[PDB]
């Protein structure tokens, strides 16, 4: 034979139908890169900057004001608008314990679930990156078998006649190395970046909290006191 | 940060199994 | 031929291969099965909470909720929250009602999860032990090769490839009937946990109309 | 060679041990099994129907009314027995939300303590699931290996004395994979069948909890207005 | 020839990868003993103090009983964090806060005797883990030399694969007697050390409903002549 | 629910060489 | 052949190019063990001088005249300052259990956020330590796959001529695990130590949060309580 290029035409059926299937498999692994990726550090470039502006906060009133221009979809006027409306729903209330338990228990959720939209792709990149050495696997056992039945059958010797069967039962577990690296080096990558994303994200929704809780307790001391 | 990979996963019995078609017809030829 | 081949086998690969396809059956039944009625499921929740996000209270809400027929499970934890707040009338500590909401709410949310995820059990053991099951078959049948090449001592390694070729596909059997299951687990296990998310925030949802409407309630009675 | 017995009396002297070995590991793990399942089906089904009983009780008076006859070893018992010895350790007290933090904890530790208990023999059955296809694959190693130092010789022929001494090794790697592979099936089945009774026993635990806080709360607001 | 003259003749990197992994069980036994008797002492004085404990009734009590239970008694470190908290909070009024710092130091030291018996626990892990990848590189390392001993001369014999299938079976077979009591060991080990962690979680259980029984009783009998 | 639900590589690895040393001191047997 | 070192420049591209890439990743390994380990070392040791220190101060004031020398890095005057910063923050209010709500939540968000700025180049560690086994047996598939190729394209049916290429490509292989192994251990040890460490300040922080709340309760329980 000559190479993969030449190796992959006359292979067999099922060992063809392994090496496409793992194909398939690197290019949607590439495609989810590239679109994480660049959304990730769009998304992350955003909320670094906005945290950057909030760290100046000493108030809510004050938080608003400064985040009043933050676009539409920025996380941090999300949280900072759940904070707002969560007082006005609360507007005739004076459970000032009983306003900080539903903000709190609203960050938790909007924070959550921004982490589980961010994390939505990497299942595909987790199966690959487990299970494709084991389709390669499969691939190369049947083009052994193969082999061992070519030999069995017409019996012959001089392993210059079985050579080709060898390669195309190795190049199957080649490409599943090739399709599960990218895999793992992706995963990983993304791994680290969501948990830094969370992290951040729950710094910002920490402050939100703080802001909220400090403003209530102060409210109520200087009114009922003097 | 993330429930990362962290295993050292070395399926290559494709490797011991290129290896045995070798030795099977490589003496008695 | 590979169909050929099974009968080959003498006893302990056949009844191997024959309990691995069997295993494989079972895996995609399996699926097919849990697969629908998870997408069935997830939409209907999904309708109902983009259909309850619109409710200030929870009059309204059990307004909203009143038809959404009864294997409805935002249903269930919305009157979960008003027997409660049914059983407790007489009381005047309402947080204690808030509390033994929540916890009514916890447990029937967990119950749930639980009650969907029945069968993945099936699929984690086969994942588990299927390579396993094929990795005996191909060493037995090995084994049993090279016993034979003993009895008629046929010193040549020419003629015993067809033992070998029913060892290696009793392996390639335990990886097709293997590989599956744990592919299939992994996507149950993740669709169970993003569904089990959704029910807890529409329990969060009931949660946060019932404790609004307690303490809007107590003050405006406190306070005339 | 022969087929089973002449090969165990072939298997030399590490090989006949660690097929011995295994053989007491496949022994004892059936026996775990036939023996911890009868147990798990009897406790199971006894709490089931106590939990289908109790379902019906609307104050913890009327459950302890209930559960009087449910014999000495209920773990219904032993909850509701919980909840009113802290009821009455606790007498002259008045902080109802003081007995409320008390039970709830006393509660927990007894649901883990159970849990516990009845997971009690897992650690055998997965730790045989997962050193035998090694214990075996070891006794595999020796025996090819002791079957290559005795052809080491110079045994310039070729009339196959290996092919007895060699296919031994293996027997010992598929008595190993035959020992492993009930170890890890009844392993999953105990561990499903743990995780599910103790989400009964903490509905047990929950329903004996709600109960007594209604009632405390219930109580109080009653005689103070 | 026998297995040590196998071992006599092995290349310079096989011989140092079997040293490594013999040292490895070396270590792993010599935990192993250490650990089997520290833990059995320690558990026997712990379950006799809980034993003891288990008739306390009232926080005085519990004092005056493990007033002599030595000075390494877990159960009473627990006891004396719970008195010193009660008297360093003396003129406090606040009795939820002298209930939340003492249920905050128990934790806290719950957890760390917990961490200090886990010790060692790593490194068992470690090898039991590994070891399997040292000996797969041993046997590789043998393959290796097998095949650049055949294509030294120009032959296929036994005789020149001698070598290296020395090399492959001695180097995974001391892998597999080097990881097999790493993972027997580390098991028996965290299931006991599971178990000791709860048996002191329920001393410390006692010392907190102790506690807070007692201050919520003396605060009512204050209140209410 | 502490299930084992993912397939092992270590007994796989051994294994499947060992089948390979069998065939390497057996094949040069017929020579 | 020649030996282990002469013999790593004759292998074709792939493999050449793959075992210098495992050469690079074992020594990147060995550069971040080194670093992070002195890095680690010093810190845990000038945290347990300071707990010491620490351990004997009854009063939050006492505990910050205590740590007014430990430096600007310490980790454990960092704690204080928020402690003291949430303190005089909420002055003016009358709720204690918020000022020590705000400040617990505060100081745990201070805790986890050091334990993550710790764990830095495991990532690294991870990633090398799980896909460089990989790269190894692409290595030893590619120079086989290419022996046995060139065994049928020359009709050669001995095995002399076809020995040293496999030769070369368990030796891709071998260094494959040599450089996995280290990677994966030294991931585990760097996961206990974070652990631990994270644990002792842990400890500092719950000193820190036992003295506020005596101070407060006190202050509390003297002057309403004459
Ligand atoms: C040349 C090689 C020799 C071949 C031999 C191969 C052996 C095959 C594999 C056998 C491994 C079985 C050992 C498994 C150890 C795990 C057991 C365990 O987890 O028990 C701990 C905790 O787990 C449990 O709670 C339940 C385990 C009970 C089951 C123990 C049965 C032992 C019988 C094993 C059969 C193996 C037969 C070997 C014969 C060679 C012990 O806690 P303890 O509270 O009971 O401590 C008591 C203390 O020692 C008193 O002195
Ligand atoms: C040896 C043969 C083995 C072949 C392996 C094929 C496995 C067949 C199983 C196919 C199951 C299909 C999964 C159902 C997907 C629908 C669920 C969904 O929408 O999202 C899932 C994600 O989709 C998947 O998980 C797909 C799993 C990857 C399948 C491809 C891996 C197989 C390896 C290459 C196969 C090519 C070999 C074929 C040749 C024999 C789960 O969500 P998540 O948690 O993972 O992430 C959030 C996404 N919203
Ligand atoms: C070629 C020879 C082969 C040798 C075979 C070796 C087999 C595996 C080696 C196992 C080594 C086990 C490492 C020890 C882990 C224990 C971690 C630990 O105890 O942490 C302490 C110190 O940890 C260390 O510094 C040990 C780190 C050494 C890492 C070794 C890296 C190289 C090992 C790889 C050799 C395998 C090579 C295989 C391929 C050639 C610090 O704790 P502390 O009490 O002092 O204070 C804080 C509380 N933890
Ligand atoms: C280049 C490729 C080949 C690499 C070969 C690597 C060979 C590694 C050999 C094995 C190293 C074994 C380390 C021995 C010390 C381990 C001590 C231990 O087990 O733990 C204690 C370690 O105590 C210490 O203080 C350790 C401090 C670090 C020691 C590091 C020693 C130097 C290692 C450098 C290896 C560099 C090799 C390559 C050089 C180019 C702590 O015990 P504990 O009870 O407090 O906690 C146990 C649970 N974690």
């Amino acid at each position: 034979d000559l190479s993969v290029w030449g190796m992959y035409q006359h292979a067999d059926i099922v060992v063809k139908c392994v090496m496409i299937g793992l194909i398939l498999a690197s290019v949607v692994t590439w495609a989810i890169f590239f679109s994480k990726s660049v959304e990730f550090f769009n998304q992350k470039r955003r909320l670094k900057r906005e945290q950057q502006l909030l760290a100046e906060a000493r108030s809510l009133n004050q938080a608003n004001d400064i985040a009043a221009d933050f676009g539409s979809k920025s996380l941090s006027l999300h949280l900072l608008n759940e904070a707002q409306n969560e007082l006005e729903l609360s507007e005739g209330s004076d459970d000032n314990e009983g306003i900080k338990e539903r903000t709190s228990f609203r960050l938790e959720r909007r924070v959550a679930a921004v982490g589980r939209q961010m994390g939505r792709g990497n299942g595909y990149l987790a199966t690959i990156g487990a299970i494709s050495p084991f389709v390669g696997l499969f691939g190369t056992v049947w083009g052994i078998m193969n082999s061992f039945i070519g030999i069995a059958q017409t019996q012959t010797t001089n392993l210059a006649v079985v050579a080709p069967g060898i390669a195309e039962a190795l190049l199957a577990t080649a490409i599943g190395l090739v399709a599960a690296i990218p895999a793992v080096v992706i995963y990983n990558v993304f791994a680290r970046q969501i948990g830094g994303f969370k992290a951040m994200l729950g710094d910002v929704a920490a402050q939100v909290l703080l802001l909220q809780s400090r403003d209530l307790d102060l409210e109520a001391s200087a009114a009922a006191h003097p | 940060n993330g429930e990362m990979h962290d295993i050292n996963v070395t399926p290559f019995i494709d490797v011991m199994l290129v290896l045995l078609i070798i030795f099977m017809v490589a003496a008695p030829l």
